[PDB]
């Protein structure tokens, strides 16, 4: 059964600055001592990311983004409030959709003709714990995919990275500790892949799955929840791999003059 | 909270130009595409051009391919569209929109502006 | 380019009758079709998007349904406020294109 959690009006936005985060390593192949000049879709740096409250503090506002051509996702709570997420299209019984979903023991990957709720999400409920899906679709039919494995999810900072090309959807992801709040940390970390998942699906839109508990719509609860996104775009990066292959720097060729001279010359 | 603000209408002669901006603010512009959207008087809605969230690709009607540019400022969140040898028949009512797409934009929400006229004599 | 054509261009109704209007398609465009309802001196407000998923805030009173070249737009019981031009706009290709707009009047 769905239920109706916004009934609230659509907050305004608001914004960070991502510095050099939202960098993955561009392929599995491995180089070290080496100045690597690639070109890939990459979060530009220092820009600007939107910064969503989904669950303010009972205010939820949990709203569809474009996936455009890929999507930079980052999070920082304690609280396993996230859960997953579903890309698809037309998001609705007519089209394949691509539903993930954590769990306390692994992450389910589905591709399906879903019908989501308006405003879908994953039902937690005490009595033991009991989980269920069915508050995010009413159903699904005409399963084309499925894939299951470990779960994917101081601060815990939480990054990922979402693309869909050739029919293949790719997701890098990093955790690391984090000491701040309200914002992205500066330094550098490259993001490894995760998984590539044989899909072969369009996807143009997506949204973010949250867990309420049942303690209609006003009997579901959740603590605040927020978490910072955004795109991808065409460009040119020089990328530092250290003696072990790590990538430890990086240069956003388009950022400025300095940085269009590293490029050209090959050196930091 | 969402608004969109044309401006920059007025009326020109036959075989000049005019620039049109759009602000924008409520809504990370920075991350749809936007469409120009223009109806004459008495007319019904013709749409006239898109530009993708990245500021890349560009796409025009037929009706104005070869004359009309279309362009926007992230940093400004402004949208512009620049009209070179207009004609009598290009007197419409302009707006800028970010029309509900699931195929192209990505967009799942429906915004449009107020609209300027534009008047070519 | 996909054509779009919408018919009548024109009707008549009291409050309660059903109002049917029809938007034809040159070429097959699945499910892609958007309805936008436009009252003079307004921009246009979307009504029905992916050929029959209703906006959120939409009476229950709208509907519509159809696939490929052949949609349909329903009023199931037209009220005084309903009085607007109708149009059917596709998004299945680029360039985008809007039908002529059917104008409902007060009988
Ligand atoms: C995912 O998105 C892509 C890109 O829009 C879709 O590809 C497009 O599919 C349509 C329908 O098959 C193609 O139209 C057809 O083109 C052929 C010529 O190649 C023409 O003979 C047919 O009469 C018709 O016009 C369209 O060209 C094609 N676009 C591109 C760039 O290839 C794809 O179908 C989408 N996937 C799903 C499941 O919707
Ligand atoms: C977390 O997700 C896993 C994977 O779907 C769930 O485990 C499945 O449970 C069903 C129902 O009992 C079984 O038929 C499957 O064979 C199980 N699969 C695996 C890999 O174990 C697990 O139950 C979920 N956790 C909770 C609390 O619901
Ligand atoms: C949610 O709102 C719709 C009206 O848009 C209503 O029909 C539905 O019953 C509501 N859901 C619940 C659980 O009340
Ligand atoms: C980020 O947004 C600020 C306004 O808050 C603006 O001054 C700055 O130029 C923007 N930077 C980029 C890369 O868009
Ligand atoms: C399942 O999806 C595939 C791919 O779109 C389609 O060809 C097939 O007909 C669908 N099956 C059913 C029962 O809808
Ligand atoms: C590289 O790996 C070795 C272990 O084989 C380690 O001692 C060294 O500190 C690492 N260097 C860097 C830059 O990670």
């Amino acid at each position: 059964q769905c239920v109706n959690l916004t009934t609230r009006t659509q907050l305004p936005p608001a914004y960070t600055n991502s510095f050099t985060r939202g960098v993955y390593y561009p392929d599995k192949v491995f180089r070290s001592s080496v100045l690597h000049s690639t070109q890939d879709l990459f979060l530009p740096f220092f820009s600007n990311v939107t910064w969503f409250h989904a669950i303010h503090v009972k205010r939820f506002d949990n709203p569809v983004l474009p996936f455009n051509d890929g999507v930079y996702f980052a999070s920082t709570e304690k609280s396993n409030i996230i859960r997953g997420w579903i890309f698809g299209t037309t998001l609705d019984s007519k089209t394949q959709s691509l539903l993930i979903v954590n769990n306390a023991t692994n992450v389910v990957i589905k591709v399906c003709e879903f019908q989501f709720c308006n405003d879908p999400f994953l039902g937690v409920y005490y009595h033991s714990w009991m989980e269920s899906e069915f508050r995010v679709y009413s159903s699904a039919n005409n399963c084309t995919f499925e894939y299951v494995s470990q779960p994917f999810l101081f601060k815990n900072l939480r990054e990922f990275v979402f693309k869909n090309i050739d029919g293949y959807f790719k997701i890098y992801s990093k955790h690391t500790p984090i000491n701040l709040v309200r914002d992205l940390p500066q330094g550098f970390s490259a993001l490894e892949p995760l998984v590539d998942l044989p899909i072969g699906i369009n996807i143009t839109r997506f949204q973010t799955l949250l867990a309420l508990h049942r303690s209609s719509s006003s009997g579901w609860t959740a603590g605040a929840a927020a978490y910072y996104v955004g795109y991808l775009q065409p460009r040119t990066f020089l990328l530092k791999y250290n003696e072990n292959g790590t990538i430890t720097d990086a240069v956003d060729c388009a950022l400025d003059p300095l940085s269009e001279t590293k490029c050209t010359l090959k050196s930091f | 909270e969402v608004q969109l603000v044309e401006s920059g209408g007025g009326v020109v002669q036959p075989g000049g130009s005019l620039r049109l901006s759009c602000a924008a603010s409520g809504f990370t512009f920075n991350s749809y595409g936007m469409h120009w959207v223009r109806q004459a008087p008495g007319k019904g809605l013709e749409w006239v051009a898109f530009i993708r969230y990245d500021g890349g690709n560009k796409y025009y009607a037929d009706s104005v391919k070869g004359r009309f540019t279309i362009s926007r400022d992230n940093s400004k969140n402004t949208l512009y569209l620049q009209m070179k040898s207009l004609r009598a028949e290009d007197t419409a009512v302009y707006y800028c929109a970010n029309l509900k797409d699931s195929r192209y934009s990505g967009s799942y929400y429906d915004y449009w502006g107020q609209g300027t006229l534009v008047t070519v004599s | 380019v996909i054509w779009m054509t919408q018919s009548p261009s024109s009707l008549s109704a009291s409050v309660g009758d059903r109002v049917t209007i029809t938007c034809q398609a040159s070429q097959d465009i699945r499910f892609y079709l958007n309805w936008y309802q436009q009252k003079p001196g307004k921009a246009p407000k979307l009504l029905i998007s992916d050929a029959s998923n209703m906006e959120t805030g939409v009476p229950s009173r709208f509907s519509g349904s159809g696939s490929g070249t052949d949609f349909t737009f329903t009023i199931s019981s037209l009220q005084p406020e309903d009085i607007a031009t109708y149009y059917c706009q596709q998004y299945d290709n680029l360039p985008f294109t809007f039908g002529p707009g059917t104008k409902v009047d007060f009988k």
